[PDB]
């Protein structure tokens, strides 16, 4: 079943932001929860993915 | 063969196109005989009307008459014959073969100024 | 002169010259000039009494059939005593061709309205009333079409300034958009650009 | 692209079309944002010889309009051009 | 010289016509299915 | 190389500063006067004079097509260096 | 000196058209003050009508006064039909404009204009 | 270069809003056809006239 | 070379007439349209997450104006007024004089950003790459006169955006 | 429509008012990789017309 792989991708998006706290952090700031490869961080704290 | 549509909206199919073109061309020549002979409009319109009337008298087929009158559908050829008739009736009342009504001013068409 | 020069079309030039002779000899009462440009466009300069006889002819003659009015234009040339140049642009779909019928008027001489020939003209020469002040007699509904309803003057005259004479602002005292004499915070900077050297010796005018 | 095959089959059935062969969202198939540096060609007037400007002066070959008739036989009636040739119906898809 | 150009064989063919793929049952079959549902409901 | 008027207002690289009795300082009240603090006349004077062995040098500003149009500076005067009219880089004949 | 007329052969027919236009404006002014709900009186709008007619009273050319009657009828047609708003009707009354200096002395005081 | 691209011209039959709609949809079709012919037949060379 | 849109005479046999009557009564094309809308319901939308995701641009993009400098600190603008001569909206106002070291430099370089039509004729008229129309488009103001740039604001925009402007010019100067 | 405005912006720098076609030719040559993306657009646009 491929719905299970969808839900496992959602659970590892929760894991990919460092748990539920960072998950809700990016959910309420970005309105978006998907994880990416961290390309970099500038001298201000902006992170690029 | 009874063409079903001319393709043009508002331009209905003519049932008997040859008789209509003969009546329109002879009526054009009737109106056009009332113009003086030194008027170039009379000479040119008699010339092209005689060409069109001879082509209509020399072709029974509607399609081949369309291809050698060279004016598209036969119904817009009929419409152009009616337009030429109305034009000749207006050109009688205008009398535009006369000399120029007035010379332009001296630098009226000088471009650039 | 192959790559960068526009290639001259001699067949269309010959055909438009011949048709210009044709129009000039069918209608000698009104036709004043006939000319063909080097880029092969035919201009028929006529007297303004023959707006209706010429344009009907080109609309209705079997060798003209200019059934389309593309554009109708005025041009203000103030050094001419008939300063307005009314330009008709006609399209024959039958003969795949374009003709230009030019005529003249000043501020006080009415041009006859060509709405009975081409209904297309109904707004166009109405624009010529709004922009230039050329009056068209026997027009169905002649009024302004583009300027504001209280507008004074005719803007596309060349003695009319680029900005107007009035400008609008909202005024809170009268609770109303109001018109006031125009002031610009930056004046439009006039640039004198014309070179003091002659560019085209083929267009050299003879001296006095 | 990240849609599962059940939603993809439902979507293709409801549209009646194969929607994965032609996605309206763009992916790796589009061009790179960084390109190699170009090397543009020069025109036909980049010659060191036989390249006088008067032999290719377009603006100075324009003449004033030829005044055909000015107001200071059995000659054939003419038209402004030959009459337009009738358009042919499409061989590609005439809807006929 | 290096310039934005089509590739060596040119681009592949591009669809440009109507494709409305004619799906669904016939009129006979659709009226038969609807009348069969009516008969099932009436029974 | 910015400096300051006695009103406390920064003087631009042009030299513009409002007077004390000029009312138009009221536009910066509660806000700021924006000046650029990298004065180009002080920055081009930091560039060292280029010693060259020729009599005429060419200058395009550096970068080739990214600089200015290539001009040719004569260096016969030993009293004065030869300055680029576009970029301000100055040159000296080393002999 | 022989020109083509517009409507009027001479100044008598022209003054007749001027007179009919003044009649039509005089009849229209109370309806204009009502339906635009202007803050002026019918006497004041009719005085503005009289001012706009007497501004052009120096003209002795029949074609010019023909075109003035044409443009006055266009103004009236744009007023009867509600094509103007209240703003376009009140642009005849230069209310927000400060009064210009009329004598030599105050024009000398305010600036360089003659 | 429209004498060198090949395309069809949608002609209506009733003069209504619907045939003008179908003409604009088919002109989108034929514009895609012209775009394919322009992409395949794009020549090399300069892009301004070489009169400076 | 032409085609006839909508010139199909429909078949009048009982098969096709019953097909059209089933379409009329049973609403087949309406279900077709509902199916196409349902097919977009399960597609991924095309919505990027602004401000965190940005629309794609190119190095030719014409945004906020900037005055540039040489790689020595000297400003490139040598007061030639070509940008304000070519300016189709007359947004640029330039006054110049020789400064204290005799260089031809401006003392007024104004761009009214509310006259500007953002067509970049100034940066292609400029013979030294001094004025550019840079990459910034997110510079909306709360006041009208904050868009009336003087020379200080344009030089500060150049100092602010030069690291991006120079790389965009490095990407695009071979097309120019 | 948005992707074609990206085509305008890649060829001129503006999404709508390009000032790109000029008397004499066009202002600037096509950037490298533009015609491939116009091909990738044209390959899919017929299905967009089909669902319209
Ligand atoms: C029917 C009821 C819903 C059942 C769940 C469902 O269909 O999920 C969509 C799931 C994935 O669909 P898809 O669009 O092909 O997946 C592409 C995703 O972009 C690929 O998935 P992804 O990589 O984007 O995964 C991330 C996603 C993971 O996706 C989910 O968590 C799916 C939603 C579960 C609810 O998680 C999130 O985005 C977080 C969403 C949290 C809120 C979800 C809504 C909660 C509603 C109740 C409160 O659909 C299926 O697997 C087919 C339908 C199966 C139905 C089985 C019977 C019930
Ligand atoms: C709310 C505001 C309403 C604004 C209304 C604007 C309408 C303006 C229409 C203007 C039309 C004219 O001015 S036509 C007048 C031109 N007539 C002349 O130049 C001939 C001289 N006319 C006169 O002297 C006129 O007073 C008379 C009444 C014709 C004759 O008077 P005299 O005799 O003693
Ligand atoms: S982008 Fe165009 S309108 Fe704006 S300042 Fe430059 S030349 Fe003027
Ligand atoms: S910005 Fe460029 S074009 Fe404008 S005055 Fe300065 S050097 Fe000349
Ligand atoms: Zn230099």
């Amino acid at each position: 079943m491929e719905l299970l792989q969808v839900l496992k991708r959602g659970l590892q998006q929760v894991s990919g932001h460092g748990g539920l706290r960072g998950y809700l952090r990016v959910l309420f700031r970005a309105n978006d929860v998907r994880v990416g490869t961290l390309v970099g961080e500038d001298k201000y704290g902006n992170k690029y993915y | 063969l009874l063409k079903k549509t001319t393709g043009l909206v508002g331009l209905a199919v003519c049932e008997t196109p040859h008789e209509r073109l003969k009546i329109l061309y002879t009526k054009i020549l009737d109106v056009l005989g009332h113009i003086p002979k030194n008027a170039a409009y009379r000479k040119y319109t008699e010339q092209i009307t005689n060409e069109k009337l001879s082509i209509v008298k020399a072709e029974p087929d509607v399609k081949k008459l369309e291809e050698q009158l060279q004016g598209g559908q036969i119904e817009e050829v009929i419409l152009q014959a009616e337009n030429e008739l109305s034009l000749a009736r207006k050109m009688i009342q205008w009398k535009p073969w006369e000399p120029l009504v007035e010379e332009p001013p001296a630098s009226q068409w000088k471009w650039p100024i | 002169t192959r790559p960068t020069v526009r290639p001259r079309n001699d067949v269309a030039h010959k055909q438009l010259s011949a048709f210009g002779e044709y129009v000039a000899e069918i209608l000698p009462k009104y036709v004043q000039q006939v000319q063909v440009s080097c880029f092969s466009e035919l201009e028929i300069c006529i007297h303004p009494d023959g707006v209706i006889p010429v344009l009907t002819f080109l609309r209705d003659h079997s060798n003209a059939q200019f059934k389309s009015l593309a554009d109708l234009t005025a041009v203000d040339i103030p050094t001419r005593q008939n300063r307005f140049e009314i330009v008709y642009n006609l399209l024959s779909l039958r003969f795949n061709s374009r003709i230009r019928v030019k005529t003249y008027t000043d501020e006080l001489t009415p041009v006859e309205s060509s709405v009975s020939v081409y209904k297309a003209a109904n707004w166009y020469e109405r624009e010529i009333w709004d922009m230039f002040g050329v009056f068209f007699a026997n027009h169905p509904d002649l009024r302004r079409i583009l300027t504001d309803y209280g507008f004074e003057g005719h803007p596309f005259r060349k003695d009319f300034p680029l900005s107007g004479y009035v400008e609008l602002r909202y005024d809170d005292e009268v609770k109303r958009v109001v018109a006031e004499p125009v002031e610009l915070a930056q004046e439009f900077r006039k640039f004198d650009l014309n070179s003091p050297w002659e560019a085209f010796p083929a267009y050299r005018q003879p001296p006095e | 692209a990240s849609a599962t095959r059940l939603i993809q089959g439902l979507r293709n059935w409801a549209s009646g079309r194969d929607l994965q062969a032609k996605l309206q969202l763009r992916y790796q198939e589009i061009s790179k944002r960084t390109q190699p540096p170009p090397k543009l060609p020069v025109g036909p007037s980049h010659r060191l010889s036989n390249n006088y400007y008067c032999a290719r002066d377009g603006r100075r070959e324009a003449m004033p309009p030829s005044i055909v008739m000015s107001s200071q036989s059995e000659k054939k009636a003419v038209s402004p051009a030959p009459p337009i040739k009738r358009w042919e119906l499409s061989q590609d898809e005439p809807y006929l | 010289v290096k310039q934005d150009m089509p590739p060596v064989g040119g681009y592949g063919p591009i669809d440009y016509k109507r494709n409305l793929p004619r799906r669904g049952l016939s009129g006979y079959s659709m009226f038969a299915v609807g009348i069969g549902a009516l008969l099932f409901g009436y029974w | 190389g910015v400096r300051t008027s006695p009103t406390g207002e920064k003087v631009t690289h042009t030299g513009q500063v409002y007077d004390d009795e000029d009312y138009r300082r009221v536009r910066f009240v509660g806000r700021q006067k924006e000046v650029n603090e990298n004065f180009a006349i002080d920055l081009i004077a930091e560039q060292p004079v280029s010693q060259v062995g020729s009599r005429v040098i060419s200058c395009d500003g550096g970068g080739g097509a990214l600089g200015h149009p290539r001009v040719y500076i004569n260096l016969d005067k030993e009293t004065k260096t030869g300055t680029c009219g576009y970029c301000g880089l100055q040159f000296r004949q080393q002999h | 000196t022989s020109v083509k007329p517009i409507f009027s052969r001479d100044m008598n027919e022209a003054k007749r058209r001027v007179r009919e236009l003044y009649r039509a404006w005089y009849r229209e002014v109370p309806n204009t003050v009502h339906l635009f709900q202007l803050d002026i009186s019918v006497k004041q709008g009719r005085d503005k009508v009289r001012e706009m007619f007497k501004k052009n009273a120096h003209v002795t050319d029949p074609r010019v006064v023909d075109l003035l009657v044409i443009k006055g009828k266009m103004e009236l047609e744009e007023t009867i039909n509600v094509w103007k708003q209240r703003t376009h009707v009140m642009r005849f009354f230069h209310e927000t404009e400060a009064p210009r200096p009329k004598d030599f002395l105050s024009k000398f005081y305010v600036g360089h204009d003659p | 270069v429209y004498d060198q691209v090949e395309f069809d011209v949608p002609i209506g039959s009733r003069g209504d809003c619907y045939d003008r709609y179908l003409c604009r949809v088919e002109e989108m079709r034929q514009s895609i056809r012209i775009i394919s012919q322009c992409l395949n037949k794009m020549p090399p060379g300069e892009i301004k006239v070489d009169d400076a | 070379t032409y085609k006839y849109v909508n010139l199909r005479e429909p078949s009048m046999d009982m098969k096709s007439v019953t097909d059209r009557a089933a379409q009329t009564l049973l609403w087949t094309e309406l279900i077709r349209g509902l199916g196409m809308t349902l097919s977009y319901l399960f597609r991924e939308p095309a919505t990027i997450n602004y401000p965190f995701e940005k629309g794609p641009l190119s190095p030719r993009f014409r945004g906020e104006h900037a005055l540039r400098r040489y790689p020595s600190g000297e400003e490139r603008c040598i007061a030639c007024k070509l940008c304000e001569a070519v300016c189709p909206a007359q947004a640029i106002t330039i006054e110049a004089e020789p400064r204290a070291d005799g260089s031809r430099r401006t003392t007024r370089y104004d761009i009214d950003m509310t006259k500007c039509i953002y067509c970049g004729f100034c940066q292609e008229a400029c013979p030294v790459d001094a004025i550019v129309e840079g990459p910034n488009f997110e510079f909306s103001t709360e006041t009208h006169e904050e868009l009336l740039y003087n020379k200080e604001k344009l030089l500060n925009n150049g100092d602010k955006w030069e690291a991006e402007i120079a790389a965009n010019i490095q990407a695009d100067y071979l097309y120019r | 429509r948005e992707k074609m405005f990206e085509f305008y912006e890649r060829v001129s720098g503006a999404r709508m008012h390009a000032a790109y076609v000029r008397p004499g030719g066009v202002h600037q040559d096509l950037p490298l990789g533009l015609m491939d993306d116009i091909y990738e657009f044209s390959k899919n646009f017929s299905l967009r017309i089909d669902e319209l």
